[PDB]
């Protein structure tokens, strides 16, 4: 069961999942993820590279890394396994140096996400109302404008449309300079499936999907962040 | 436990701290029972008195020889533990706790034991610090606010008692018609949930209004699948108190609690088919809109003036709220232009000019409300020295009953005190009055609100 | 040519399509002209009359015996161009047509050869289609209006007829004293430009109020200087009709014009320092507001409440219109405190707690006013039978005398039928009192933002 | 005078002034513009790139083509001399065929102006208010969220300031994720001359500054349009 995941999370006090197990529990009910893999050898990791296909991403996967960009611990755009090996023994450098003090899983596998329009999906825990689904536009829109829409869970596919339809910058779904209009049945689905998850699983105090991707067919998760109490 | 079908509608009721002196609590609150003609039992209680008010008195609550279910308490704070239990080895079903000094002032730990105390005899509590409440289906009322309301199909409910107990008068004064006044304060109880699964069942409520402070916590989930549920058959309007960021911190250490999400409060109130009210005067003038009129069946919303500025008025005001007017139907163009100038406007607003007479008011309203095309009716008129006010109003009565159907409609009237009598006398008929073309407008705003309110929840219900 | 002065104040009026039948508009006209006291000539003009309501008529104005100010003219359109001409030999300055039939109904070369005849006599055009015009202090009332306003210092300008007639009344109803009423209807050469400089140089006039559809190509420039101009000394609010894109294309055929841009408005009205009121009842509550009271001084507004619910609903709406409340002043809390129950709240709004009786709303009003930091007051009461609204009122205007000082005030009172006799013995006081606290909150916010607009005009003039 | 410029046009039976003449023009009034210089062949289009220094950028200039971008006629970001010789006889072809016949007044240099937070400045005329000067944000901000003020010209201090301050955008200038705060007073500055440009010539019926660029230090504005009536 994908609860073995938190069980085990809480097991060892820790209070977040690790990228990778964010994903795969989120996946399991049914939200895309970018596909993954966990490298424990810099052979590995070659090898999952090319199953993967070209260009990937590396990341460090560590209880003590959580933010993976400022300790040089992410990898973008790796297309050939000689990009692919340099940028594993540069981040084992690169958090070595920066966090000596650092257990590390392993370095996580990942798709490239080619761009498209980023999400923000969120899941927080309200006093009043419990269980809560947030959505916006992702980059500035939420983290400067803060235009969200909130649907109390469970979402009906009435609440996850309107709550889209709701945003300020709802247009940038439907197509605009450069950009063809994206699959709103893929988001109203996924918000939906992220009010599951709160419902369903106490244990969660909060998930934020962020970036999520949206393409004219399909969406996925890029990252995803799941905070345990 | 979970039915209020007997504080509503008791057999008996008691009434703990009335006295010879009139200007206690327990002494108004018997004297509003008694004035607004409770065909029930009344059991005054107090420790000496022999009679209070002609009705035989008791020193407890549990010396009265019949089953009190509801006993209405006005003791001091710290004697309200040793009535409850009392209370409880009579039997009593509800406490309805008038007396203040809990939370609202620190005391979290003498309210939480009133409870405790409460459930252990299998009793609910209605507060504490509240005003009371009245119940016109039963002739009750166990208030000390006003000795009457004007009966009616809305049901108020009111966190405040200041302003609750003010806005029941203020029902008088606007003409609304009551079914009960509920005092919740405190709400340590029995809260807004509890009282909207009665109001639900109860065909004397067709109208709910609450004003809200704040939902307990762990409380809202159940609060948004019972109010949708009502909402499918009855409008709930909320006023909500700290409504803004502001306001939220505000009303935050009024009752002394951690500030409620202003964005998820408003998600909520959407997902229950709610209709939240930013003022006393919208929500009235809702609530009047809601009680008097059905929903209407579609958008073919026409709208009626002597006037082009009161119809620009309406038009900017229903598109604020998102209602578009289109063409009437050539039907009802063909009708009008019988009577009507050649240089009348029949865009919609229908503009049957300034020169119009009382007789084209009925003869317009009338052919409007029996066209099968017409949907519903907004009735503008600016008072001149070619009308009188009750002329027009009574030219719409008279449209209205003809007319046979119920279709709903509203009237805007502006001008001087002859207006102000007409608007008087329309609101007296039940008929959703205004003396301004935006307030009547935003009034038939609120039927198409609770229309599409309704139409969300339902599409939120349906099966996958 | 631009100086209106003798059309407000003329020396003679003649009426041009007054006669023996009383129910025609000229007829109207000289009536409500004698009834409301004009001390200058009338000259009823009527071809076979002798003499209308005992005043020697003409056949034509120049045959009048005397230099005629103003024609008041309500013949026929296609006689109208006559009368004109008529008028121009005699020399009149001032051409009030209120005869329909013109550009608003596609004649638009009849209305521009209107006033090119006009003008080649040096005679301005007020209208055509208007129902007149009232000036209070030269007891001048040619409308076929109400007879009667209360005299005051608000003038309203209004480009509708129909709805402008009919404020004309309801401004007695909500107690707005007047000083002129002026229907402006098509404008084709007299305007809001033209009547902003006249009522600027008015010491009678304090507050302007238009109702404004449309302002004529090429004049907006104009606008903008005049009216900001004015609004360093007078606050002017206009209700905009076309405010919405769908409300502008409407009146768009309403008056046979081009839309208008909604946001170029918005922003001509900021750049003027007007305030603009979406609704004729917020329009009113403003206006009492600014004619009865000076702009605060600073931002320390203080709210005094005996309630906590009414206390939010200020609050949220003070919020609403960027108005934030912060904590009183030290010495004010002290001095309420000498009365008030340890558990009142002092955060602002100052809650003196539902138990307040009649006097402590004399001595909370009085502290207030008199204290130095303290630069305006919005009292907000809710009824209960420990008080009386009349007591609490008094109470207020006792404070306010007291006082002494002027410091602006807003009063919100929630109850019934003894609030609203109340609340009318205040706006009779020229106390502006509301019957909700978010009126009384938003009228006090206007008196703000007229602050603010003014200062945003100062800002706009500063020398570089 | 620049009004040379204008009358020119007008001569010419042309209702548009070309993009030099406009950047010209609005240079004048002390808006900043790009350094430019027009090229009539290959050899003047290297050389003057030589002069401006790389990188540069390379547009059409004719009265025919009003929309330079969705005909090939812009080419960004040129670095080396072979990029640029590239450049220009990849324009003249582009715009040959989506645009044959049309009357060449040459090729226009430009320096590449960096990376920065676009703007909007606007003119037009209002039949009530007449001249109005028109602020945005870039992009999308104006283009699909019609996120714009107004003020009627002249414009003072206070009205350049307060619409900047009023879209709904306006944090995009005071600093957010990935970018510092950029020059208000050089956008005040170039608010209050457009309006003075509106106010002064008559026979300018439109104008449109689109993008300018904004930086800590300065703006500069790329692309200008000049209708005339
Ligand atoms: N697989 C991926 N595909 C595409 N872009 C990615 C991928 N992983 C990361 N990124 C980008 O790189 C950024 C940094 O990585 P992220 O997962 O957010 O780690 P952290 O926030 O801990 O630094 C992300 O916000 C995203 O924009
Ligand atoms: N000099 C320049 N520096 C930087 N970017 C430029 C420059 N000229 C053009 N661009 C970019 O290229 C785009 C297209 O060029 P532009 O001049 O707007 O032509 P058009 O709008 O006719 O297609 C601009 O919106 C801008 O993003
Ligand atoms: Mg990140
Ligand atoms: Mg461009
Ligand atoms: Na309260
Ligand atoms: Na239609
Ligand atoms: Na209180």
């Amino acid at each position: 069961s994908s609860r073995d995941l938190l069980l085990k999370a809480k097991e060892n006090g820790r209070k977040s999942l690790l990228e990778h197990e964010a994903k795969y529990f989120i996946s399991s009910y049914g939200i895309p993820v970018t596909n993954i893999r966990l490298a424990k050898s810099e052979e590995e990791a070659v090898n999952f590279s090319r199953e993967i296909g070209f260009p990937v991403v590396l990341k460090i996967v560590s209880p003590q890394v959580v933010h993976k960009s400022d300790v040089g611990g992410v990898k973008v755009n790796l297309r050939s396994e000689e990009e692919v090996r340099k940028a594993y023994r540069e981040i084992i450098e690169n958090v070595k140096r920066n966090v000596p003090n650092a257990e590390i899983e392993g370095i996580l596998v990942q798709e490239f996400a080619p761009p498209g329009v980023e999400l923000i999906i969120g899941l927080l825990r309200d006093p009043q109302f419990g269980p809560t689904v947030m959505f916006g536009l992702g980059g500035v829109f939420v983290e400067l404008f803060r235009d969200v829409s909130f649907r109390v869970a469970p979402l009906s596919e009435q609440d996850a449309e309107s709550m889209i339809k709701e945003v300020k910058a709802y247009k940038l779904l439907t197509g605009f300079r450069g950009m063809e209009p994206v699959d709103i049945e893929a988001i109203k689905d996924a918000l939906i499936r992220a009010g599951r998850i709160g419902v369903e699983n106490e244990e969660i105090a909060e998930m934020d999907l962020n970036p999520v991707i949206a393409y004219p067919k399909g969406i996925k998760v890029v990252d995803a962040r799941i905070i345990l109490r | 436990m979970n039915d209020l079908e007997r504080l509503f509608n008791p057999s008996a009721i008691a009434v703990v701290g009335a006295s010879k002196d009139p200007s206690k609590i327990g002494s108004q609150i018997l004297r509003n029972l008694l004035s607004y003609g409770f065909k029930g039992k009344v059991y005054p209680i107090n420790p000496t008195a022999d009679e209070l008010m002609g009705l035989k008195c008791y020193p407890k609550v549990s010396d009265v020889p019949d089953k009190v279910d509801v006993a209405v308490i006005s003791v001091p704070s710290d004697k309200v533990l040793g009535v409850i239990d009392d209370c409880g080895k009579a039997g009593v079903k509800f406490a309805v706790v008038i007396t203040s000094g809990f939370k609202e002032v620190g005391n979290e730990e003498l309210e939480e034991e009133l409870v405790r105390r409460a459930h252990s005899y299998g009793m609910r509590v209605l507060g504490p610090n509240i005003f009371g409440y009245l119940y016109a289906p039963a002739r009750l009322n166990a208030t000390f606010g006003p000795k009457d309301v004007l009966s009616g199909n809305v049901a108020f409910i009111s966190q405040s008692g200041a302003l609750g107990i003010a806005l029941m008068g203020y029902t008088v004064v606007e003409n609304i018609g009551i079914s009960s006044i509920v005092s919740v304060g405190n709400k340590a109880d029995l809260d807004d949930v509890d009282l909207l699964d009665f109001f639900d069942k109860d065909p004397n409520t067709g109208v709910i209004m609450i004003y809200l402070e704040g939902i307990a916590p762990g409380r809202g989930r159940m609060f948004i699948d019972v109010a949708s549920r009502v909402s499918l058959r009855k409008p709930i309007i909320v006023i909500k108190a700290g409504r803004t960021e502001v306001g939220a911190r505000a009303a935050a250490s009024h009752t002394g609690s951690i500030a409620g999400s202003v964005a998820i409060y408003e998600s909520a109130f959407k997902q229950s088919g709610i209709l939240m009210a930013k003022s006393v005067e919208d929500a009235f003038d809702w609530t009047k809109a809601l009680s008097w009129n059905p929903i209407p069946e579609g958008e073919r919303l026409i709208v009626l003036t002597n006037g082009g500025g009161a119809g620009v008025q309406s038009t900017d005001t229903f598109a604020d709220n998102g209602i578009y007017l289109s063409k009437p139907p050539e039907s009802l163009i063909q009708e009008i232009k019988k009577f009507v100038p050649p240089f009348a406007s029949f865009a919609n607003p229908i503009d049957i000019t300034g020169m119009a007479p009382d007789d084209w008011y009925y003869m317009g309203t009338l052919a409007a409300l029996k066209n099968p095309d017409v949907d519903a009716l907004t009735v503008l008129y600016c008072q001149t020295a070619v009308t009188t006010p009750i002329g027009v109003a009574k030219g719409i009565v008279d449209a209205i009953k003809e007319a046979g159907n119920s279709k709903p409609v509203t009237v805007g009237m502006v001008g001087g005190p002859e207006v102000a009598e007409a608007v008087s006398f329309l609101n007296k008929q039940r008929i959703a009055a205004y003396p301004t073309p935006e307030r009547a407008s935003s009034a038939m705003s609120a039927l198409y609100a609770y229309a599409r309110a309704r139409s969300y929840v339902m599409k939120s219900l349906a099966v996958r």
